[PDB]
RNA sequence: UGGAGGUGAUUUAAAUGCCAAA
RNA sequence: GGCGAAUACGUCCCUGCUCCUUGCACACACCGCCCGUCACUCCACCCGAGCGGGGCCUAGGUGAGGCCCGAUCUCCUUCGGGAGGUCGGGUCGAGCCUAGGCUCCGUGAGGGGGGAGAAGUCGUAACAAGGUAGCCGUAGGGGAACCUACGGCUCGAUCACCUCCU
RNA sequence: GAGUGGUGGCCACUAUUAUUGGGCCUAAAGCGGCCGUAGCCGGGCCCGUAAGUCCCUGGCGAAAUCCCACGGCUCAACCGUGGGGCUCGCUGGGGAUACUGCGGGCCUUGGGACCGGGAGAGGCCGGGGGUACCCCCGGGGUAGGGGUGAAAUCCUAUAAUCCCGGGGGGACCGCCAGUGGCGAAGGCGCCCGGCUGGAACGGGUCCGACGGUGAGGGCCGAAGGCCAGGGGAGCGAACCGGAUUAGAUACCCGGGUAGUCCUGGCUGUAAAGGAUGCGGGCUAGGUGUCGGGCGAGCUUCGAGCUCGCCCGGUGCCGUAGGGAAGCCGUUAAGCCCGCCGCCUGGGGAGUACGGCCGCAAGGCUGAAACUUAAAGGAAUUGGCGGGGGAGCACUACAAGGGGUGGAGCGUGCGGU
RNA sequence: GGUGGGGUAACGGCCCACCAAGCCGAAGAUCGGUACGGGCCGUGAGAGCGGGAGCCCGGAGAUGGACACUGAGACACGGGUCC
């Protein structure tokens, strides 16, 4: 992914590596529907 | 600035300003001419020639006389050679370090692990490259000459 | 960063290039030679349009603000989109009754978009069965047809 | 006087903000 | 008014208040601020079985009509020929049919996150050393904010010691 | 003011598209690092040419439209006669040579080559070691050891913890050690030997502009992960138990698989940060430290010590100047000459669709509908902290004396 | 692109027969999108940015797609033929 370190500040928001995490869990599903 | 390593040594020769011989050289043209035929046909390298005149003989720079037969220019040691048929067929720097590259490879056979010292050797082919690049343009090797170190 | 770069006299193609490169980073421009908003415009690109009343409906302000503002949904005559459109005027909304032809037009706010407490309403109304709003809310005039 | 680094440690548990301001 | 003692001559441990210094995403001033999942309402969008309808390329077949060259026929000739019908040959050709491949529009069972709203709910992850310092990369685990391991940064508080400077 | 308001579009506002004329340490923005092709930018002198460039002059670029004076409709708008401009573009000739281009000649300052005495955890290969830790065997001794805020799981009469004599194994190199050294960056620390890369200083040595930057392209690249074959001491994702808690999928405690280590490949990612791209010229001083050279003085004569100056690295304080400020300040974030890369309010979103690469995990490239009035930076005054320091109080404690909370009743309050 | 011809008012791969492997392209070919071109017009201190219906000059069309007769000139808006 591209870097936007300002997402990293944490005033009003989760924490970006978490928020990393669940994007590419969500990506992994759509991936295995495209192949059936 | 260097080439690669981007530092700024300044260490270098300082050479007065000057044009005619001094007072206390005795040494003639002719006789300069001798010492430089004889000291190539010892074996010595254009740059080490120039070293021992002016350590021993005491001569500094033969860029001090006019060419006696062309008198629109000064003196040097490759001219010199070059009116006696004593000089390089290569031009000495590239030659170097060509010779430089060759030892360098075989070492790489034994070290494959050596990066740091392959480095070296890409940076060496780069001004190897760049050495031929301008001597082909001044027309001093042939056009079809090539660098392969395969050879 | 040095200088700003190419100077040279020589150097006008790579200059021109850069200044066309850096120019779809401004999004009016973008806009405008790609013409996005006549691709996505309910009206087509009008001033005005004309529609039918299907129903009354009324939306909350937005915080802090409190309050209802009446508005009605238009179904447009010229490709058939339905859009929500704002009533001006104090018991406006009493002109209007469902199945009325209406003029509308936009509303005015930033960015030709909504103004306001009320995101959402792009448009308002101008006139109800060929008879300006404005005069019906102040009097002057009797809307027709009953 | 004022600064910049390094190594050590740092004794239980302790969540929340309604009403009102309107 | 009568009668008339015990203990301490201290400390900031508990409850609090004053001043110096320091950190702060707080100023309604920590009774502050603030994060995510699940439930409810509305809006735009994505994937998508099926279902219809259009447009382009190809390949094959067919082909109104046009031109040219032959043979023959009918009627007029100022005898030079002209006007046309039928058959044969060659060539060009709009359109039409079949098959294949790309592409657009309308619906669409089912699935997915996004944005507003205001509170139905469970917790308290971030801001002070936020009560386990916070954050980046990679990997595993968990109702949910999150937790753990290896390498990194200071955009980390307090005490003791050490080192290097002005 | 016979007009005056609403809606949509273009220019200005806007130096929010910047040639004139913007930005990139902390606010959006310098590729993780380097090598190099095209392009752009390129040191000094002499001779020639005349393409670029400048001057003069012929042939052209319709009219209408624009500007000026005069003239006709009452003046004007409008129209006519003259003078300019516009289509900035083309073409035939003549003249000049400062700059750029092109051809020839001559240089040494930038860059490269070579020689000398030295410096350094730069890299690869072989050998030899240092304590420490774990397991096994033998001797002594006997009831606990371990661990926490407090405990428990766990180990121990098959003799543990602790002490002594032996055998085996895998990883790692303490103090000295230093805003010290080396490397393009990632990174590099036991000792002896071999091979090898780069830099600084000293230089009347050699070549003779051979240079800077670099779209496409190439090579290197912490940890983790994957594919085959080994190894496995200690530590330790997942997991299994003991606790804490309202719950505790955690923090704390006892165990433990992958991994961490070696050989051959793949992946190409970090707060990969000096959050600061690289080359050149110039613009006060002061004071430490590392390498080389020069001078002077000491000396146990040491590759030793002290002081001064030059060059190159590495820190601190600071003048002019710069900046929103924090601050930077010859190691610039100052003034000037170059080249490439990137940014254009906050979200949606580094997402959807398409393409390339990879065994996989994943990498590079990258929108729109819609939504929003701020998001973001530096600094100020207060209030607060399960931050530090100093002080104080029987509506605080500590040392004491007497009580209230249980019963009946007096009186006040909520509720009914 | 060459050689030899045909056809045209006329030069030409405009069209044929034969001989070669050429031509264009990261200084953006090919393909896709959107548009008649200019003199001019709006705005701005200028450098610029945006538009090009109405008047003049040039191009193209006559419901869509093809094709001919007459003539100096047409494949003809108020002439002809087919789908
Ligand atoms: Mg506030
Ligand atoms: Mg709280
Ligand atoms: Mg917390
Ligand atoms: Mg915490
Ligand atoms: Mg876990
Ligand atoms: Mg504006
Ligand atoms: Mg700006
Ligand atoms: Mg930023
Ligand atoms: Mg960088
Ligand atoms: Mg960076
Ligand atoms: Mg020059
Ligand atoms: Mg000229
Ligand atoms: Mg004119
Ligand atoms: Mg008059
Ligand atoms: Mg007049
Ligand atoms: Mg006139
Ligand atoms: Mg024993
Ligand atoms: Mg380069
Ligand atoms: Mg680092
Ligand atoms: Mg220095
Ligand atoms: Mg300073
Ligand atoms: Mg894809
Ligand atoms: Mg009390
Ligand atoms: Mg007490
Ligand atoms: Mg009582
Ligand atoms: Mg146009
Ligand atoms: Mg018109």
């Amino acid at each position: 992914m591209k870097r936007r370190p300002r997402k990293w500040k944490k005033k009003g928001r989760m924490r970006w590596k978490w928020i990393k995490k669940r994007i590419r869990r969500l990506k992994r599903q759509r991936k295995k529907e495209r192949g059936l | 600035a260097r080439m690669h390593a981007r530092k700024r040594g300044k260490s270098g020769s300082k050479r007065p300003p000057r044009t005619a011989p001094p007072i206390w050289l005795e040494y003639t043209v002719e006789d300069i001419e001798n010492l430089v035929v004889k000291l190539r046909k010892e074996g010595y390298s254009t740059a080490m020639i120039g070293t021992i005149l002016r350590d021993q003989y005491g001569i500094p720079t033969v860029k001090l006389f006019r060419d006696p037969d062309n008198p629109n220019r000064k003196l040097t040691i490759t001219r010199i050679l070059e009116k006696h048929g004593l000089a390089p067929e290569i031009p000495e720097d590239l030659m170097f370090l060509i010779k430089r590259a060759v030892n360098l490879r075989k070492h790489l056979e034994q070290h494959p692990k050596d990066l740091h010292s392959m480095r070296g050797l890409q940076l060496i082919e780069s001004k190897i490259r760049r050495l031929v690049k301008y001597y082909k343009r001044k027309g001093k090797l042939p056009k079809d000459w090539r660098y392969d170190p395969e050879q | 960063p040095g200088k700003k770069a190419p100077n040279g006299e020589f150097a006008g193609r790579k200059l021109k290039l850069k200044r066309k490169k850096f120019r779809w980073s401004d999004i009016r421009y973008k806009r405008r030679v790609l013409r996005l908003k006549e691709k996505s415009d309910p009206l087509e690109g009008a001033p005005q349009a004309r529609g039918i009343v299907l129903e009354k409906i009324a939306v909350e302000a937005k915080q802090p603000n409190s309050g209802m503002r009446k508005a009605v949904r238009v179904q447009l005559i010229k490709n058939g989109k339905v859009v929500t459109a704002f009533c001006p005027g104090d018991g406006a909304i009493k002109f209007i009754d469902e199945h009325d032809e209406v003029i509308i037009e936009g509303i005015g706010g930033p960015k030709g978009g909504s103004m306001g407490d009320i995101p959402g309403i792009r448009y308002k109304v101008v006139k109800v069965n060929r008879v300006s709003l404005k005069e019906l809310v102040k009097g002057r005039k009797e809307k027709p047809r009953r």
